[PDB]
């Protein structure tokens, strides 16, 4: 059993708690349920392979903070998420993805790129221009709804499977 | 320990009472931490897990640990809703205003998820009504927030009979 630290970040109001609950406990939290930043455990088979997810959900911020800092060192992988009707939420991934760099000091750290919210009746945020920026990373993009569920195991996996990718390719460096 | 530790954590998680004595029986560490700073006192707590909550208080449990996210156990029973931990974890030394990296308090943690009773707990047991999240509320702004108007009315009465 192999454990993966996951965390989830971005603007407020995104939908990074009703991501993971969904993923969690199969539950859509609305407006009435609030939410606190918390972590999680999810056993699941991807790729044959058993797998812990351990999941932090954080909250949307534009602060320095230590521990913040120390739960972007200990994380492995990262779900960068916007919201497709926030714009700023889309402006802001930049800067999440900036941050993440620079206090894990790399240029390779396994992140997704989540637009959330895809169940709603339109959208601010073009698909193709988040495809472009996904692309420019070299990161997967996913769409997502934690409402319908639509997309949500796939955010997750795709995370994990980023991070298996990142450790295979480490032990080829650290034997040549 | 790191094994035991391990064990420790998923048996206090998953409500097993048995694994847990006999794991606390062989040593394990009662302050072992997951990945994300959870000791199994945590995970007992916001999990519902009475009985082993308990054993662990008894058996030397940090009840004042903190996580990756700030959170000690008493703020989780708080969110979750779990009176009678409330009430033991505060009987058995909880910090009763301590702090998340979101300025919340047990109290503003109960006052948004309508928990009556566990707000009357926490107030019997000191804690701060004029306490200030990051965005400036208090636990009566966050009642009317959440549409919590008993909660807000029980909190400012508190407020008067404490301004007095
Ligand atoms: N229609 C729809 N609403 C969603 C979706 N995801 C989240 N929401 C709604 O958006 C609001 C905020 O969601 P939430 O999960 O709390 O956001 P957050 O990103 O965790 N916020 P914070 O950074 O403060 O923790 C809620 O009212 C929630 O129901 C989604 O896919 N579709
Ligand atoms: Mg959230
Ligand atoms: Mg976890």
């Amino acid at each position: 059993m192999t454990e993966y630290k996951l965390v989830v970040v971005g603007a407020g109001g995104v939908g990074k708690s009703a991501l993971t609950i969904q993923l969690i406990q199969n539950h859509f939290v609305d407006e009435y349920d609030p939410t606190i930043e918390d972590s999680y455990r999810k056993q699941v088979v991807i790729d044959g392979e058993t797998c812990l997810l351990d999941i932090l959900d954080t909250a949307g911020q534009e602060e320095y903070s230590a521990m913040r800092d120390q739960y972007m060192r200990t994380g492995e992988g990262f779900l960068c998420v916007f919201a497709i009707n926030n714009t700023k939420s889309f402006e802001d991934i930049h800067h999440y993805r900036e941050q993440i760099k620079r206090v894990k000091d790399s240029e390779d750290v396994p992140m997704v790129l989540v637009g959330n919210k895809c169940d709603l009746p339109s959208r601010t945020v073009d698909t193709k221009q988040a495809q472009d920026l996904a692309r420019s990373y070299g990161i997967p993009f996913i769409e997502t709804s934690a409402k319908t569920r639509q997309g949500v195991d796939d955010a997750f996996y795709t995370l994990v499977r980023e991070i298996r990718k990142h450790k295979e390719k480490m032990s080829k460096d650290g034997k040549k | 320990g790191s094994d035991l530790g391990k064990k420790l954590l998923e048996a206090a998680r998953a409500g097993q009472d048995d694994e847990v004595r006999i794991l606390m029986a062989n040593g394990a560490d009662v302050n072992a931490e997951d990945t994300w700073g959870s000791t199994p006192l945590h995970l007992a707590a916001k999990t519902g897990h009475l009985e082993i909550v308990e054993v662990l208080l008894k058996t030397g449990a940090d009840v004042n640990a903190s996580d990756a996210v700030g959170h000690t156990p008493l703020h989780l029973a708080a969110h979750k809703g779990h009176l009678e931990i409330v009430e033991v974890l505060l009987k058995t030394g909880a910090d009763v205003n301590a702090l998340d990296l979101m300025g919340w308090t047990p109290l503003h943690l109960a006052a948004r998820k309508g928990h009556l009773e566990i707000v009357e707990v926490l107030l019997k047991h000191g804690a701060d009504v004029n306490a200030q999240d990051k965005f400036g509320k208090t636990p009566f702004d966050l009642a009317i927030d959440n549409g919590n108007e008993d909660i807000a009315e029980v909190l400012q009465k508190a407020a008067k009979l404490n301004d007095y």
